[PDB]
């Protein structure tokens, strides 16, 4: 295992001897053994660059689209010419067309034209050698995987006459009478196949046509389960001790696993809830089978997009999303990685998106059209819209199709056949049902409800089913219909939490009753007590408003699930709302030391931060950035959000260096985050291009506090070629040509910013300062009248147009202003910056006595009491305000200013203008200096 | 709800049930209706009653145990807005309300709706 010492080794033997083609076919073959596809590529090349007819190197290239690329158009045009070195190199050998075939037929992911080319090959193999029984067995495989399953019956009964004996040929002709729904049939070859089984010994596609005979004889969960267990235990047996060679793909059988994979997940669940629930075993099996087909094929694409479904059904929506833009970037035309796409978009409620990669899915793929998950996901997104209409047909569509309902002969449906999931026909049925009910037909609601109680009578779904039943029965106003529906589930039934739930939402909403809500509940904890139903139950008891029993609940979960970081942060927020804070922060600690997801670093740090322990959250985050960077895609992205952060808190401890080394820390992991991102996920692009953007533009804003303004118009300039259209980078760069005297600049990212967003306050207020600068008061004043005319209730905007009435001279124009606030708003004569826009006023004119009054009704406010307080000092230290020691004013007033009267009255008004100060706390270094400068005044 | 909630949460805060004041602030913030802007500011008076003195009741209303409605309700006194503990006592014949025997003496007319006491 001394791979650093080999490639040494080798790369001195291909500078002796750069022709030496043996090395490089064994370099090859121990990179696919490594999983290094990229070096096997580069390998096959540079082998194919010196022996153009290397048939290995030609079947590893081809191997290489079909295996870990999924590009139909690469993959079938490295077929063709793998064919013609055939053609070139012994013609008449009809083993090796056969060899290929299998090799490429048992991993082609059911591709249209790989297929094609496949049963070519074969067909040339079969004109060659018409006696072989097999050569028509696998061009009946590849019937049953193009659809033709009429061409895969010819292909396996002429198998039958070539060869009586050929088991293969029968074992394929009882998967088409299975598709075919011929079930009486499979069923007796299937038993004399079962007593022939001992002269062959166990092969895992017997127990797996027994499982999906058992499967549409619709006989117990745990039975098919059971079925499939023994399947997948029988066929890993063969395998043992083998290499990863190309053989391996053959007696894997990749096509196999990912059939048994979809009717696994006909029995796990249909929701992307998070781990703790008991059927999660089923989705355990699942990974580990998927785990095999990608240390082997990935680039069957379909086992990635079932890792990516497995991973959404386990709640890792981040990792199912990574693991569709991984396929998408294999091959950006794969139709069901854009069907996946639209799962996780409608499970984000991202519904305009979610339609998108439907259109997509279907532009790619128009056969996308004959599988009823497609039509399901595309109703699921039209009933979110509101085109109830539309999703009729759409449901009816799926119904058209081959397997969605229990019939005989002269079926209705004769499009080619496919082998529909039981939950999936449920979900068709139900949601068909919810979409009559929507529209108002709750008479084919009923209808269609009666066909689905009678399509999955018997199962464990039947009593979704039920559930259903009392769906419709409480949109129907029979709420007792309902409720004796779910009562009659009880504890040895399936789907019973859902069950005693929606009988508690129903006493909480129809018979207001919270204690027959919370008996539910409890009964849920009773008969049911696993992590789900414990996280749900602690949800309820919060919107009971009951968080100590909801923390009970959430204990109940955490002890038997610790893994989950959503059950970890909502016990977080229920312990924060119960000041149980040590708690809260303990089980944040314990997330991270078993290094759960992005976000926990967040939820601990901003707890501590708004327990004012920025310390504590400054040596937690250093903590959290302890390790050797690691160089996942996804943990360069965490590390670069967590010094993010520490320079959050680095800025509220004044380490503003550090927070600009965390910044470029943060812009050096970003940057190799973007450079694979554009790689394998490019619809991540635009907010990873923000986050530099924001990167920058805070390393631009700890450059301002060291004074440094010129790295301040850099960094937010490097924020703008990150993001030339974020609104508060825009306007800080248009602050910063403002701050270093580039007006004419300033105003291109103010009239780009009012192109971008008309209604931004600060870019109109900042363009009438620049006007006003220019001395284009009219528009100074016109602008700002125009946004008090889109926005009456504006007391920047006011506050800004009375100094520039004043600084014109035109005080008169200003009490307009104020009847538009008080028309839109009767009550904004109450508001503290009306009160200190009245305030303002009455200082210019020349009521000192009703200018204090009205900023003292604004005076506590955080901002226009603030900017009262002040101009009460103005006029506390100086009311008459004169030129204080001005030799020709003061020596006159003498009648008054003689007096103690006066004198006193003045004095008590500056000796309290410093209590005015006292209640002035400052928050810069500047409120500091003006304060103690009006102190000093004082 | 913002209205009761907020009048709600500013008497249990005043009362120190800042437990009470913590269901109120759930609440609040559980509303669709408010902004993420709205619902941080509700976040941050919470936090700021917690933090300088307890997300719980220091002292406890009991009312609930009528409000979860299983055991059923006391009629509410329109004179005192707290449940009527009397066996039996006086009603409006207007509007049917009943009143405590005691503080229905302070009233020429009915509290709720102003008609004559009888």
């Amino acid at each position: 295992q001394n791979y650093s010492g080999a490639l040494e080794t080798v790369n001195q033997i291909i500078v002796n001897f750069p022709s030496f083609l043996p090395a490089f076919v064994k370099k090859m073959k121990l990179q696919l053994a490594l999983q290094d596809w990229d070096q096997t590529v580069e390998t096959a090349q540079r082998l194919l660059l010196q022996d153009s007819q290397n048939v290995e190197a030609l079947r590893m290239q081809a191997l290489y689209y079909v295996c870990r690329e999924g590009d139909i158009e690469k993959a079938s045009t490295k077929l063709e010419n793998l064919g013609n070195t055939l053609d070139a190199m012994e013609p008449q050998n009809a083993q090796l067309f056969y060899n290929i075939t299998l090799a490429f037929s048992r991993t082609c992911g059911r591709s249209q034209l790989i297929l094609q080319k496949i049963q070519t090959l074969l067909e040339r193999a079969f004109s060659l050698n018409p006696q072989q029984s097999e050569f028509a067995t696998e061009l009946g495989y590849q019937m049953i995987l193009q659809g033709r399953v009429k061409e895969a019956l010819k292909w396996y009964k002429t198998a039958m006459t070539l060869d009586e004996t050929s088991v293969s040929a029968l074992v394929g002709f009882i998967q088409c009478q299975l598709i075919e729904g011929q079930l009486q049939d499979a069923d007796q070859q299937l038993e004399f196949l079962n007593e022939i089984q001992q002269s062959i010994g166990k092969s895992a596609e017997l127990i797996y046509l027994h499982a999906v005979l058992a499967m549409k004889k619709n006989k117990r969960q745990e039975e098919v389960i059971n079925l499939l267990n023994d399947v997948l235990d029988t066929h890993f047996s063969q395998l043992e001790g083998l290499p990863l060679g190309i053989q391996y793909f053959e007696k894997l059988n990749p096509d196999f696993l990912l059939e048994i994979v979809m009717e696994y997940l006909s029995f796990c669940p249909m929701q992307p809830a998070s781990p703790g629930q008991p059927l999660c075993p089923l989705l355990r099996r699942c990974i580990s089978v998927l785990e095999t087909v990608v240390r082997t094929v990935p680039g069957l694409l379909q086992t990635v997009f079932l890792i990516a479904k497995v991973k959404y059904l386990s709640g890792d929506i981040e990792a199912a999303f990574n693991n569709l833009q991984h396929c998408l970037e294999h091959n950006p035309s794969y139709a069901d990685a854009h069907l996946l796409l639209a799962q996780v978009y409608l499970s984000q409620e991202k519904v305009k998106l979610c339609s998108q990669s439907l259109e997509l899915c279907l532009s790619y793929d128009f056969k996308v059209r004959d599988y009823p998950l497609y039509h399901l996901i595309k109703a699921q997104s039209q009933k979110k819209m509101g085109e109830i209409a539309d999703a009729i047909k759409t449901l009816h569509m799926a119904m058209s199709l081959p397997g969605m309902k229990r019939i005989g002969a002269s079926t209705k449906s004769k499009d080619r056949k496919t082998e529909v999931d039981t939950s999936h026909r449920l979900s068709i049925f139900l949601e068909l049902i919810d979409v009559h009910r929507l529209n108002g037909e709750q008479h084919e609601a009923t209808k269609v409800l009666q066909d689905a109680i009678h399509e999955f009578s018997g199962t464990s779904e039947e009593v979704r089913v039920t559930i259903a039943n009392a769906d419709l029965a409480l949109a129907q106003g029979d709420i007792e219909r309902a409720l004796s529906i779910l009562q009659n589930v009880t504890a040895e039934q399936p789907y019973f939490i859902e069950a005693r739930e929606k009988m508690a939402d129903i006493y909480l909403k129809h018979r207001k009753d919270k204690m027959l809500y919370i008996t539910c509940f409890r009964e849920i904890a009773e008969r049911m007590a696993n992590p789900r139903s414990f996280l749900l139950l602690g949800d309820a008891y919060m919107n009971i408003l009951e968080p100590e029993e909801a923390i009970v609940a959430y204990e109940q979960a955490l002890n038997q699930n610790p893994k989950d970081g959503t059950l970890a942060s909502k016990m977080g927020k229920a312990l924060i709302k119960t000041h149980n804070y040590s708690m809260a922060i303990t089980y944040y600690e314990a997330a991270l030391k078993t290094g759960q997801k992005n976000y926990l670093c967040y939820d601990l740090a901003e707890l501590l931060l708004k327990l004012k322990w920025y310390d504590k959250a400054e040596k937690v985050l250093q903590h959290a950035l302890a390790h050797e960077p690691v160089n996942e895609l996804s943990a360069l992205m965490e590390d670069g959000r967590c010094q993010v952060l520490l320079a959050k808190v680095y800025s509220k401890m004044e380490k503003l260096g550090d927070a600009i080394t965390a910044l470029q820390q943060a812009r050096e992991l970003q940057a190799r985050v973007l450079k694979r991102v554009q790689m394998e996920q490019p619809d991540a692009v635009p907010a990873q291009k923000h986050l530099a953007a924001e990167i920058c533009a805070e390393i631009a804003k700890h450059s301002v506090a060291q004074r440094d303004y010129e790295k301040a118009i850099k960094f937010y300039r490097e924020a703008l070629v990150h993001c030339e259209t974020d609104n508060k980078i825009m306007l800080e760069l248009a602050r910063l040509y403002l701050a270093q005297d580039d007006p004419d600049s300033c105003l291109r990212q103010c009239a780009l910013l009012l192109q971008s967003d008309q209604d931004n306050e600060a870019a109109t207020m900042m363009m009438a300062d620049l006007m006003f600068r220019k001395q284009d008061y009219e528009q100074a004043v016109f602008h700002l009248q125009q946004l008090l005319e889109r926005k009456p209730d504006n007391y920047m905007t006011l506050s800004r147009l009375i100094d520039l009435l004043r600084r014109c001279g035109k005080l008169e124009d200003v009490p307009r202003f104020f009847s538009m606030a008080e028309k839109r708003n009767s009550r904004a004569k109450l508001e503290p910056g009306f009160q200190y826009c009245k305030g303002l006023y009455l200082w210019y004119t020349g009521e000192p006595n009703d200018a204090l009054r009205h900023f003292n009704k604004a005076r506590k406010d955080r901002d226009w009491g603030q900017n009262a307080l002040y101009n009460m000092i103005e006029i506390c230290l100086n009311p008459d305000n004169e030129t204080v020691g001005g030799e020709v004013f003061e020596n006159l007033d003498g009648d008054l200013g003689n007096s103690t009267e006066k004198q006193e009255s003045v004095q008590l008004a500056v000796r309290t203008a410093e209590k005015l100060l006292k209640e002035l706390k400052p928050q810069t270094v500047q409120g500091h200096v003006q304060l103690r400068i009006m102190e000093n005044y004082c | 709800p913002v209205e009761i909630y907020s009048l709600l949460a500013l008497c249990a805060c005043a009362s120190r049930a800042f437990g009470t004041c913590s269901k109120a602030f759930i609440k609040l913030k559980s509303l669709e209706t408010l902004s993420s802007e709205q619902k941080q500011q509700y976040e941050d008076l919470a936090l700021e009653i917690f933090t300088k003195h307890t997300s719980k009741d220091n002292r406890k209303p009991e009312l609930d145990s009528l409000m979860e409605g299983g055991e059923g309700k006391l009629p509410t006194c329109v004179a005192t807005g707290s449940p009527i503990t009397e066996y039996q006592f006086w009603m409006c014949s207007v509007c049917k309300h009943g009143v405590l025997a005691q503080e229905i003496s302070h009233y020429s007319f009915c509290p709720l709706c102003h008609s004559p006491v009888g």
